[PDB]
């Protein structure tokens, strides 16, 4: 048979110098075969703690694993930024199954986005393409709203948001948002704007550049 | 006086002159064999023995748990195995365990284990074996004093002597006599037995042949043994404890035996024999016949065989005599009709009054018993069935 | 990471692949391999396992048939084969290692991609403050990696040697073209006054391209 492996929580959050304790039950008693892992994004997943409570080498006594019989606790106390990532927990007792996973966020204070922009490359309207290019580095909370403006007017379509992780420093969100555009179509105006609303601000901090 | 009290007897007759008589003889009996102008004699077959009994079986019933081990594999590894498997001395269990990442295993599956151990015996109980070579008769032999003789199958020769009576000349076996072919002598502790053959050959404990020497060697060892709950690595052993119980309860029939001292003795018989006695002489009809008087100091009983028992006592210095004594129908005068089993019969202690037993076999009918001669004899009417 | 694992895969729905991964810088023959699938939603789930010895396979009941491990002892080289996919069978393969206990040791994965459509290459376009820089104390530069197909692909800056303020966002499908873009902050002194250059790389359709920053 297979033993499922459950974690209730699908997130979880924290501040830096704080204690969580991320909850594994199996189904089934797997005794001490439990292991967790950690997978920060982009990276691949890491051994911790096994046998249960024992962490793997490298492993800062932050991490604590514990429980027997069906219920697994890993708890990490002084937690930092780096310590973003998903935890995962695994039996070992029988054919191996892995937790659901739980991400675990970081709070921390509200800062501001870093509102950059940027014309299309040269290189990139020799080809009849234009993309003007809109970033916003390092704010928090995540939630955030950017209105791409053309000559005053708003433009809704051809654009493209792309939100990074929680950051292994500042942990903080940079997001990235895209409008695409035929060379014909951009030519056609002068003015380019991002308008980012965010709670750090009463007004909506805009840059913008023209022709 | 012999076969007075004893139930089982037998008082087969015999030839006067002719010294050859059927004598069948069981284990606690008499066989009252009385015979011509010769001493009337008992022969009892009282003592069966059986020395040399070699052993057949030897069964353990507290068995000792020695060193023990376990060898085990990962998955698609192969089979287990251990040092003393083929050790004789050893019991072993192999057996398929779950292997993983939890034991010590990178494979997941089932892993092969085997377990063995040392056997030790603390308590075994043996099952002898009974050869008509090792049967032996004591044999007692009285005049109806007592000379006590033992017939070997090996020697079925003997000759007694009984005071101034002469001899008692012996010979018997009847080849496979009460044959103990089946029928084991199976001693426990100290407690002796015999049980059947079949029985004892399916007795559920580990056992060995013959005697011993330099360390039996068990089978069936797993009966006092058992293999609980395997791990990945480590099976459990455990011994039954002891079971002398579990014997006793098994034995509360079979029929029991005492023996001393390594000869063991049975209650059963059987022995033909053909004894000659010719060396026998009565004792003396030289002696005078008593003159005296006597006395009924026990009134004649009747025994269950049909013979009567009566006891007199005599007044008279004259012994030892010969003691006149009789029965008859016609009184008067005065022949015998029945006969004497205590034949010839005579007081030997001189004075004073001096007590005699005697046994008679009275005619179908009326009788009257006489003690003595003439004036002051003794009568006492008697009926026969 | 003692384990290098092959690139990734695009591969017709039907068709099968064959993954690989290596090991051992020493001679130590008693560790198992295994294999292990990441699907999107990030759950994790074992796929079976090998002794590099005997060979000794143990499949998860899921991927029998499925799954086919092998191993070639000298090379120290595992393999897993995969046949007849589907988009269901499109995630990111690990092998990991054991030595004493768990996954002990991960590779990178290799992203396996499952789908009948052409591989495209990325278009690459430097993004350099625009009209009025308006200098700041500090800069920020940005490096555009548009219509590609399929993922991943890695973004790097100075080949390595910036790797502090750098932000490397999601890829975004759109019209079966995933796209991204990738921003990096610098102190104004060395901007333009010295050069920038960021790593784009797209395995899938082989390709490396350097595209450097500047104003204009």
């Amino acid at each position: 048979f297979d033993i499922v492996m459950t974690q209730s929580q699908k997130f979880m959050s924290t501040s830096v110098g704080d204690r969580v304790s991320i909850t594994c039950k199996a189904s089934q008693h797997v005794g001490s075969a439990v292991a967790w892992y950690q997978q920060k994004p982009g990276q691949s997943p890491t051994l911790l703690i096994h046998s249960a409570s024992n962490r793997y080498t490298g492993v800062p006594d932050r991490f604590t694993g514990s429980g027997s019989g069906t219920d697994f606790t890993l708890t990490i106390s002084n937690i930092q930024s780096e310590d973003l990532a998903d935890y995962f927990c695994q039996q070992y007792n029988s054919y191996p199954t892995f937790g659901g996973g739980t991400k675990l966020e970081i709070k921390r204070a509200d800062a501001a986005p870093t509102v950059s922009i940027f014309p299309p490359s040269s290189e990139q309207l020799t080809s009849g393409g234009a993309s003007v290019v809109c970033f916003l580095n390092n704010f928090y909370p995540k939630d955030i709203n950017v209105k791409w403006k053309i000559d005053g007017s708003e433009r809704q379509n051809g654009v493209l948001n792309s939100w990074t992780d929680q950051d292994s420093k500042d942990s903080t969100y940079s997001m990235s948002s895209t409008l695409t555009l035929t060379k014909d179509e951009y030519e056609r105006h002068n003015s380019y704007t991002c308008e980012a609303t965010h709670k750090t601000s009463t007004s909506p901090i805009v840059k913008s550049f023209n022709r | 006086i012999r076969c007075i009290g004893v139930s089982n007897r037998d008082f087969v007759e015999g030839m006067s002159g002719g010294t050859w008589v059927d004598v069948v003889l069981e284990h606690g009996g008499c066989v009252t064999v009385m015979a011509q102008d010769k001493p009337t004699v008992d022969i009892e077959l009282v003592t069966t023995t059986v020395s040399n009994m070699a052993e057949v079986r030897s069964y353990c019933y507290e068995a000792s748990i020695s060193d023990m081990a376990s060898d085990s594999r990962c998955p698609t590894q192969g089979e287990a195995y251990l040092d003393k498997q083929s050790d004789t001395q050893y019991v072993c269990k192999r057996t398929l365990v779950d292997r993983g990442w939890g034991n010590g295993c990178g494979l997941f599956g089932k892993g092969s284990l085997v377990t063995c151990a040392k056997f030790a015996c603390s308590k075994k109980m043996t099952g002898k074996s009974i050869q008509p070579e090792n049967l032996e008769y004591r044999i007692m032999l009285s005049v109806h004093n007592r000379a006590k003789v033992e017939i070997t199958p090996n020697s079925p020769r003997a000759e007694a002597t009984l005071g101034g009576f002469g001899s008692l000349g012996l010979d018997c076996e009847p080849r496979t006599g009460l044959d103990f072919s089946d029928l084991y002598y199976l001693t426990m502790n100290n407690k002796h037995w015999l049980v059947h053959k079949e029985w004892f050959h399916d007795i559920p404990l580990p056992w060995h042949a013959g005697a011993d020497t330099g360390t039996p060697h068990w089978n069936n060892k797993e009966a006092l043994v058992e293999f609980k709950d395997a791990h990945a690595k480590r099976q459990t052993v455990v011994v039954l404890g002891s079971q002398e119980g579990a014997v006793h309860t098994a034995l509360a029939g079979a029929l029991e035996a005492e023996m001393d001292g390594a000869k063991g003795r049975l209650s059963s018989g059987h022995l033909k024999c053909r004894l000659k006695m010719d060396k026998l002489r009565l004792k003396g009809v030289s002696y005078s016949l008593c003159t005296a008087a006597f006395t009924f100091t026990k009134i004649p009983a009747e025994t269950l065989h049909g013979t009567v028992t009566v006891e007199v006592q005599y007044a008279g210095t004259d012994g030892p005599c010969k003691v006149p004594a009789q029965m008859a129908v016609d009184m008067q005068t005065l022949t015998p009709v029945g006969r004497l089993i205590t034949a010839n019969p005579v007081i030997t202690e001189s004075t004073e009054n001096s007590k005699m037993m005697l046994e008679l076999d009275p005619p179908f009918g009326d009788s009257y018993i006489v003690i003595g001669v003439g004036e002051k004899k003794i009568t006492h009417h008697w009926h026969r069935s | 990471v003692q384990l290098q694992q092959s690139g990734p895969e695009l591969v017709k729905p039907g068709a099968s692949v064959k993954l690989s991964c290596k090991t051992s810088e020493n001679t130590f023959t008693e560790y198992t391999m295994h294999w292990v699938k990441q699907s999107h939603g990030k759950s994790l789930e074992w796929i079976g396992g090998i002794d590099p010895n005997n060979g000794g396979t143990n499949y998860n009941q899921k991927f029998k048939g499925k799954a086919t491990l092998t191993v070639d002892k000298s090379s120290n080289t595992a393999y897993m084969e995969l046949r007849s996919l589907t988009s269901e069978d499109s995630a990111v393969y690990y092998c990991g290692r054991r030595d004493y206990y768990a996954l002990d040791y991960w590779g990178q994965g290799t992203s396996v991609t499952v789908a009948s459509a052409k591989t495209t290459p990325p278009s690459v376009y430097p993004l350099a403050p625009g009209s009025a820089a308006q200098t700041n104390s500090m800069v920020t530069l940005g490096c555009l990696v548009k219509g590609y197909f399929p993922e991943p692909v890695t973004v790097t800056w100075n080949s390595g040697s910036l790797s502090s303020g750098v932000h490397t966002f999601p890829a975004v499908l759109q019209s079966d073209l995933y796209t991204l873009s990738s921003s990096v902050t610098v102190p104004s002194s060395t901007w333009p006054s010295e050069t920038v250059t960021c790593n784009v790389a797209h395995p899938a359709s082989s390709t490396k391209v350097d595209k450097k920053i500047v104003p204009r």
